[PDB]
RNA sequence: GAAGACAUUGUCAGGUGGGGAGUUUGGCUGGGGCGGCACAUCUGUUAAACGAUAACGCAGAUGUCCUAAGGGGGGCUCAUG
RNA sequence: AAAUAUGUAAGAAGUCCUUGUUACUUAAUUGAACGUGGACAUUUGAAUGAAGAGCUUUUAGUGGGCCAUUUUUGGUAAGC
RNA sequence: CACGGACCAAGGAGUCUAACGUCUAUGCGAGUGUUUGGGUGUAAAACCCAUACGCGUAAUGAAAGUGAACGUAGGUUGGGGCCUCGCAAGAGGUGCACAAUCGACCGAUCCUGAUGUCUUCGGAUGGAUUUGAGUAAGAGCAUAGCUGUUGGGACCCGAAAG
RNA sequence: UUGACCUCAAAUCAGGUAGGAGUACCCGCUGAACUUAAGCAUAUCAAUAAGCGGAGGAAAAGAAACCAACCGGGAUUGCCUUAGUAACGGCGAGUGAAGCGGCAAAAGCUCAAAUUUGAAAUCUGGUACCUUCGGUGCCCGAGUUGUAAUUUGGAGAGGGCAACUUUGGGGCCGUUCCUUGUCUAUGUUCCUUGGAACAGGACGUCAUAGAGGGUGAGAAUCCCGUGUGGCGAGGAGUGCGGUUCUUUGUAAAGUGCCUUCGAAGAGUCGAGUUGUUUGGGAAUGCAGCUCUAAGUGGGUGGUAAAUUCCAUCUAAAGCUAA
């Protein structure tokens, strides 16, 4: 990003010759992959939905994603990782229900 | 060298040094911080003023690292010019031939004041500075580059 | 408790710390251990250093970013800037950060310039019976010492053009300080219907 | 065979609980339990012509009350015979 | 309103003359808080006296008290 | 007529540290601290050096953070020393440290509000009986010891207990 | 019905291992009260006494679901320092650290996740023989629910291109290592008292040998040793110094170029309560009950949560000399 070289302000401490950093593998630690992404469907066929997951689905189709959302944080914690929860449900009433 | 203690010097006195009408009892008005606000608070109030309490917001994780302020001042200020050249730069003081200071690679980040100092034009690289402060630098020949 | 008006201390000394107190009566005693160490490791060593290069590099923090001291390792971008890999690197006497890299360019020049010397200082032989031994030096960082590898030049000419320093940080003030709040009266000046 | 998704069992909350623990369980005080407050206070005195000045000394008040009985001015003079 | 006990007062940080500042204040540079310079040496302003006058530092021990004088509370009275 | 004490000999009671306050002593002296470690050694001594970090010089705010010259570092009185004049006495001037004291300097706070303002930043000046463990041409660092310390068995002995 | 698989096993079964002591010191846990607060329940005591489980010379610690918010730093440890400060507490008594700085000390790496797929290529046990901490002639079983080999976050595989480079290891005796085996200058001349000479006084000598002790009193000089190196012993051992035997070898491996890929650890994560521990305070770790996630996603960012990226490691799998 650069600094601006001065003492403090929009970007605090001085503004040397940058670099750009070489390759960390570490920041892609969660990739699709071709062979994690084909199995990870299979898994949506062999196992389907669950309790749970079956009872926020329709959960949904009841009073909103604000009923089933807000459920889905007593069912799970983080508010992020609850609605990272929401998405891959409203993916199974399409790709599966419909055609 | 319990040779010049007054123990030698109070030896078969009886008493030897705490009395005998009250003498010393262990712990007579308590153990460590007798009674602050109970009985020995008359010992704090004109002596220790202020000990019990909270005061202003509390703060997490603040390391004196981050807030590191190096203050410096005016009347000194040719402390950081290195002898061999400080008198060439000091009676036979000229602009272009200006003093090259790296406060930050010395550890004195803020430059403030106090004394003045003879009028010689000198470049200041620092962090931070006072109002007042670069105030005398400017009418002498003194200037400021900030780095980091 | 207390008597009249004295200083008000609190010392750690109520538990079995009379147990677990070592007076160091060892003290140049292990200082002596110390140079047997490096001497007995040297002794089936025959002409190694008994220590590697250690790189340079600025300390973080607002008190030590002024001070660049020695490092860790040298990254696979230094040890390809050097000619080769870091496998072979360590296996002839070069420090490897596999944690650590390359961020400011002003650091890597006076490593590569540090890395070109210590290469051309390790005196390496073949492994067949030859190998021809030369003297050995029981040093490597005091052998190259970093004095603050470039900090400015003594003379130089007075620049003033009108930034005062105190103002230009006062305003700097306030741009570190009202960057999100005015940032907020950016989207309300975004959309006006 | 009986009992059967209620009990059993894992976990919380709820209730009971001197059965069990731990601890205090004011002090002053003509010893002290008791009464009292001579406890933070304060009316005149005790106090011996400054002040300071004991006691479970003495004849007592204190925990509230008042948007006016207060503020300020104006007019007026009260008890009483 | 006694006696007996009590606080203050007896000078160079003072008094006599001049009159400079103030956003003070005065009807008012008027007055006052305050200075400049001018006159007076220890009869420089009653007695008498000082291991020196003054002053900060610093810490122990005592924080159960008891007799005598006259004044005096209680109390029968008390070596209470 | 309170108490221990038959009688004699030797153990036996304000000790040390960890960090400090007092008084003073000494090195250096706005520096200091070599001794954590590294070089050397007749060898645990002594000796040497470093980068450190500490403390101090810088404080005032609850913090953001801000952060000590009207003036010869100053107005007024008393002052040691020096000085000059004087037979002495003193007249008189220059009056460190220090004691009393008026303004002032900086912070925080209470105020006012010139400047320009990515239009709410920024905040000189004139101010307030405000204000603080400061400035008013550094005195600390480092050590030994003396009285006091408080954490410890803590002046020596002992409780019922737990 | 025959050879069987799948499961429980099974006898003084082959060849082997696991149980106590010790608790100066490590890791767990457990679990105090006195005292302190002038009493005392808070807390302190103390994340300590006793109790209990399993090692070593060191041990745990250690390669990042780190630290910071810097030009960023770069395994953790120990130490001065931080700082008796931030921080906790009738915010009463008290309790109380970590990054980095200085430093000593220094080390790296390896398993699952892939098609060996032109051929289980990897090994136990056991047996004639042999040049043995073992092996070859030979055979079963282990084993295809995954062994070799393969690669692993720092990366790396398949296809090809067109080149270069690194040696593998025993005998022989020394050095390096532990204990070491042993020789090792100097005198016993005299006087004075003495039981006795190590003594008062001398007189010589050694002094890379005045440590110290002993010997019938103060012994440098009589005995051993000491100081000083030498000549041998038992073994360790290819670190080093190399020589002889083995070219083992159409053996494998590291580095350079484009493309495609790039699998990266779950009743775990976190969340919500109890309470324990606490610097860690609207969760610091930890255990339990319950819940129960993802893949440019996720843990952290020390005032809770909503919100866009940023910074920042890649957890949940493993050993590792100071």
């Amino acid at each position: 990003t650069v600094k601006t070289g001065i003492a403090i302000g929009l970007n605090k401490g001085k503004k040397v010759t940058s670099m750009t950093p070489a390759p960390k593998i570490s920041y892609k630690k969660g990739a699709a992959s071709n062979r994690t992404k084909f199995v990870r469907s299979l898994v949506r066929e062999i196992a389907g939905l669950s309790p749970y997951e079956r009872r926020l689905i329709d959960l949904i189709r009841n009073s909103g994603e604000k009923r089933a959302r807000k459920v889905a944080k007593k069912r799970l914690g983080s508010f992020t990782r609850a609605k990272a929860k929401v998405e891959e449900m409203n993916n199974i009433i399409a790709a599966s229900r419909r055609h | 060298p319990s040779r010049f203690t007054k123990t030698r010097k109070h030896r078969g006195h009886v008493s030897a040094g705490k009395g005998r009408i009250g003498k010393h009892r262990k712990h007579p008005g308590g153990r460590g911080m007798a009674g602050g606000q109970h009985h020995h608070r008359i010992n704090m109030d004109k002596y220790h003023p202020g000990y019990f309490g909270k005061v202003g917001m509390r703060y997490f994780h603040k390391q004196q690292a981050h807030f590191w302020k190096p203050v410096l001042n005016l009347d000194k200020l040719w402390t950081l010019i290195p002898e061999d050249k400080r008198d060439q730069y000091l009676k036979s003081a000229s602009k272009e031939t200006a003093p090259v200071i790296d406060t930050l690679a010395a550890g004195y980040g803020k430059i403030l004041g106090k004394g003045r100092i003879p009028n010689v034009p000198v470049i200041v690289k620092a962090r931070f500075v006072s109002k007042l402060a670069e105030e005398k630098i400017r009418a002498a020949g003194g200037v400021v580059e900030l780095i980091a | 408790a207390i008597s009249k008006n004295l200083p008000i201390l609190k010392n750690h000394f109520r538990k079995h710390w009379q147990e677990r107190v070592k007076v160091h009566f060892d003290q140049a005693g292990k200082k002596v251990s110390r140079r047997n160490a490096r001497a007995t490791r040297a002794a089936k060593i025959a002409p190694r250093p008994l220590d590697l290069l250690r790189p340079v590099v600025r300390a973080p923090t607002v008190k030590y970013n002024r001070k660049v001291r020695a490092g860790r390792g040298f990254t696979l971008a230094e040890v390809k800037a050097a000619g080769l890999t870091a496998a072979y690197a360590r296996t002839i006497g070069i420090a490897v950060d596999h944690r650590r890299q390359n961020r400011n360019q002003e650091i890597f020049d006076a490593n590569v310039q540090r890395l070109k010397e210590y290469q051309s200082k390790i005196i390496v032989f073949p492994r067949n019976g030859k190998a021809p031994e030369a003297e050995q030096v029981l040093s490597a960082a005091a052998t190259f010492p970093i004095a603050q590898p470039a900090t400015d030049v003594e003379a130089r000419a007075v620049q003033d053009n009108g930034e005062s320093a105190f103002r230009t940080l006062r305003l700097a003030r306030s741009e570190k300080k009202f960057r999100g709040i005015r940032e907020k009266r950016a989207r309300e000046k975004a959309e006006a219907e």
